[PDB]
DNA sequence: ATATATATATATATATATATATATATATATATATATATATATATATATATATATATATAT
DNA sequence: ATATATATATATATATATATATATATATATATATATATATATATATATATATATATATAT
């Protein structure tokens, strides 16, 4: 394992010097280009009209004028909005086709990222661990070739299910509890969110 | 009548799994499938870790503000019982607490931590298990049942 | 949500400055640590 | 014979000095971001020439 | 009526010039990391003083 070890540093020395996202970190500039973007891809998911963005970009740009402690363009903001769009696109950060920018894959993980910081809802949920109970449950009934195993497994949940039949023919189910079904549909999206970035 | 509709599905599917099963003609999941699907387990469960971590620091600094509240002279005994309760209850309400509370009332509920160890036992036993994924992650899964529990 | 927007760069200002993760993922020593860090926690997980 | 006071030996704690290591503060070199300047590229203004369709006159 | 040659007008393409914007290269200022130096803190070396238990001599 310790080739891995020895190896390893080069595969960081190699990103951190190549890979967009961490240079993105990396910068004296980071924060202010982060939220401007994240704010702009935010509210729309089909990859925005190029004039569009670039408004919109103007238009946010001119809120952080007020954030003096860095640049602020004195007598030109769609100048700067064109400008800044121009730069994200040479460093990859955005690859537009079409005319319709797109965020690449690399900005989406920088931003995933810094997301994750702070005081936050934080990636897990109290649902996940039922999660994982289930799917362990499932992956091990799966991958149990022997047969009296999958005959027990189906027969023990089959009475499960028929105990539940036989109390929801009586009329006495019962809900996911209100609050519980919050952080239990959040968890569900946690989870599909992945799916977009792979 | 949605929840009735569903349970008689499923009992349908089951039903024609048993008899196949009754017949002999289960099947297993794919080898090779059984790599991601294992190793997919894996990548879930890492998340429940990385956020003890952050209930740690969660309680830890309601505990240091109970403490420098404390100091506070003109708390009287009653204030002072108040705040304990009170920054507690509180705490167990955001996500973090919820997260902790769900966890703990698995520990009421022990038998199916049991089951979920007993399960990933199993697992790792499995031979897909030693291309899934290295001894260490390994060794990790099979004692995260206990490791929620230190933490 | 504009409030959001107004109110976020506060929040990536404040993690940029403070948070230690993003110091570090700042700083120019930062492959080396990280690699050597990963290293030994990986290798044992009771501290 | 038992209890109290003094001398002894042992154990311990303490005092002072030396060296080592940590921490804090200052100065330095270096990397990053910005800005300035040049040149180049893109667009548009102005006008000319060219190119196409048409009509009219001529020849069969 | 057909077919060819000329003139006409309309449309488009092209040429040159002006201005604007982008991009590339160099210089400058600023932030970050390292290193140097001072001082302070931790440990250990050396020896001394003190504290405790014991034993012996004296008094009841």
């Amino acid at each position: 394992m310790e080739e891995n070890t020895r190896q390893r540093t080069e595969n960081y020395i190699s990103a951190k010097n190549q890979h967009p996202a961490w240079i993105l970190l990396a910068t004296r500039r980071a924060p202010l280009v982060l939220s401007a973007l994240k704010t702009l891809f935010e509210k729309s998911h089909d990859g925005i009209p190029l004039e569009e963005a670039i408004q919109s970009l103007s238009s946010i740009l001119i809120e952080h004028v007020s954030q003096e402690q860095y640049d602020i363009n004195q007598d030109n903001p769609f100048l700067q909005a064109s400008r800044e769009l121009r730069e994200w696109i040479k460093r990859r950060l955005i690859v537009e086709r079409d005319g319709r920018i797109f965020a690449t894959d690399a900005l989406e993980v920088a931003i995933t990222f810094v997301e994750s910081l702070d005081n936050r809802f934080m990636t897990s949920t109290a649902s996940r661990l039922s999660t994982v109970q289930r799917e362990i449950e499932n992956l091990e009934t799966r991958l149990n070739p022997n047969p009296a195993n999958r005959v027990a497994t189906l027969r023990r949940r089959i009475s499960e299910l028929e105990r539940e039949l036989q109390e929801a023919e009586a009329g006495h189910i019962e809900v996911l509890e209100t609050h519980q079904a919050v952080e239990h549909i959040r968890d569900v999206y946690n989870l599909a969110s992945s799916l977009r970035a792979d | 009548a949605n929840r009735v509709a569903t349970l008689r599905r499923r009992i349908s599917e089951l039903e024609r799994e048993l008899q196949e099963a009754e017949a002999g003609h289960i099947e297993v999941l794919e080898t090779h499938q059984a790599v991601e699907h294992i190793r997919d387990v894996y990548n879930l469960a890492s998340s429940l870790r990385a956020d003890f971590r952050r209930v740690e620091d969660s309680w830890r600094e309601a505990d240091r503000a109970l403490r420098q509240s404390i100091i506070g002279e003109q708390y009287h005994r009653g204030d002072i019982v108040e705040r304990l309760l009170n920054d507690q209850d509180a705490l167990l309400n955001t996500p973090e607490g919820r997260v902790f509370d769900s966890f703990q009332q698995q520990l009421r509920q022990s038998s199916e931590l049991k089951a979920m160890s007993e399960r990933l036992r199993v697992i790792l036993s499995h031979p897909s298990a030693s291309d899934a994924l290295n001894r260490l992650q390994r060794h990790d899964l099979r004692w995260l049942v206990k490791r929620l529990v230190d933490e």
